[PDB]
């Protein structure tokens, strides 16, 4: 029944930084609360319980403290492998989850474009992929060109966690065409757009070279 | 720790049953300082708590009002290990199920925070069929990158390795996304080497459990 709201939603933070999350419940309870840090693909993993206990192995950067109906987890020095969503819990309720991005400096993607297997084209659809490698910040502008054409409503992009190590991400654009589509065009070009660029990047082939 | 693995299958027809079983090892599913939880999680929801089961001078459950009527949680002490069962299912049931042991030793009490934690188990409530997918290679450019895309199957998930699990380094496989065909695709990629293209092979190995699909794909420059 009790319910608990965590504040900020999100942020992002340099290695370094001292981070405040806080956590708020909507009545005093009995119960004890305990932290949780969640990493991509992973089961939430156990960090502080009765507001202040560290669990065993966990480094000492990470703190709990409060009272009553609010409470805080403090992390001294945010580390490279701190990206996670962090979660309170009181009784049996989950708070909101907090995100945490670490902020590090410009990376520039490495771009790779990808022409369809011919495999695949044998069963009817052409597969074109653009990869942006080990970039920061997320955003990026990924524009498909076909004979100079701008492409719209046919691509899906798909991005990867921040990395836990160098902090950067990675991007994934696919153009996908029928068979018949793709063989009427020559030049298949990806144009990637991003902070970390002076200029945009280009990679291309021509279909059948 | 205590080891907490997770079986069961993760596609469910809209009405009909979930059933998830959690195998312990490392203590008793009758400990009278232990109790059994199963959570589930999903972007809408959050992690939400369903249910627990723990032995004190008998069995006890207690369940969430938001399943209310529609949870099982059974123990079967000889095989140590405690399931979900969740009837009725509905797409609001569609998640990421965890079975979760509860109980912490402080100030000479147990509080009941979860410790330990099975590996997950997507469950996907839907009326369509299992589809394995193809797998097609991203052939490096004639310092390196290359991949598999991995394109049409149903559901998820699919897991990718590289070189039968030797290759860790510099991979990136990519969340799936769902086509409007409702299939999903997904690419894994690894950048290696320019000199290691002609002596290294690589190899992408595809399993797809819920078709029982199973594909390896060498990856290489393409020829002409």
């Amino acid at each position: 029944a009790i319910q608990l709201t965590q504040s900020p939603s999100s942020l992002s933070a340099s290695v370094g930084d001292r981070v405040t999350i806080t956590c708020r419940a909507s009545q005093a309870t009995s119960s004890y609360l305990a932290w949780y840090q969640q990493k991509p693909g992973k089961a939430p993993k156990l960090l502080i319980y009765a507001a202040s206990t560290l669990q065993s192995g966990v480094p000492s950067r990470f703190s709990g403290s409060g009272s009553g109906t609010d409470f805080t987890l403090t992390i001294t020095s945010l580390q490279p492998e701190d990206f996670a969503t962090y979660y309170c819990q009181l009784s049996k309720t989950f708070g909101p989850g907090t995100k945490v991005e670490i902020k590090r400096t410009v990376a520039a993607p490495s771009v790779f474009i990808f022409p369809p297997s011919d495999e695949q084209l044998k069963s009817g659809t052409a597969s074109v992929v653009c990869l942006l490698n080990n970039f920061y910040p997320r955003e990026a502008k990924v524009q498909w060109k076909v004979d100079n054409a701008l492409q719209s409503g046919n691509s899906q992009e798909s991005v990867t966690e921040q990395d836990s190590k160098d902090s950067t991400y990675s991007l994934s654009s696919t153009l996908t065409l029928s068979k018949a589509d793709y063989e009427k065009h020559k030049v298949y070009a990806c144009e990637v757009t991003h902070q970390g660029l002076s200029s945009p990047v280009t990679k291309s082939f021509n279909r059948g070279e | 720790q205590v080891q907490l693995q997770q079986s069961g299958p993760g596609l469910v027809k809209p009405s009909q049953t979930l059933s998830l079983t959690c195998g312990i090892s490392g203590d008793s599913v009758s400990s009278d300082a232990a109790a059994w939880d199963w959570i589930r999680q999903s972007p809408s929801r959050g992690l939400e708590w369903l249910g627990r089961t723990f032995y004190r001078s008998r069995w006890h459950h207690d369940y969430s009002e938001s399943v209310k009527n529609r949870i099982t949680i059974n123990a079967d002490t000889s095989k140590n290990q405690f399931s979900l069962q969740l009837t009725s299912v509905t797409p609001e049931d569609t998640a990421t199920y965890y079975c979760a042991r509860a109980g912490v030793r402080v100030f000479g009490i147990i509080v009941n925070s979860l410790d330990y934690w099975g590996q997950g188990t997507l469950v996907t409530v839907s009326s369509a069929s299992t589809k394995g997918p193809s797998v097609f290679p991203l052939a490096p450019s004639s310092t390196a990158a290359l991949g598999c895309l991995v394109k049409d199957y149903f559901p998820e998930p699919v897991t990718v390795s590289w070189n039968s699990g030797a290759l860790t380094s510099g991979v990136h496989t990519f969340p799936a996304v769902l086509q409007s065909s409702g299939l999903y695709s997904l690419s894994s990629v690894v950048t290696v080497p320019s000199s290691s293209l002609g002596t290294q092979t690589y190899i992408c190995n595809v399993n797809h459990k819920p078709s029982n699909t199973k594909v390896d794909k060498k990856v290489e420059p393409k020829s002409c």
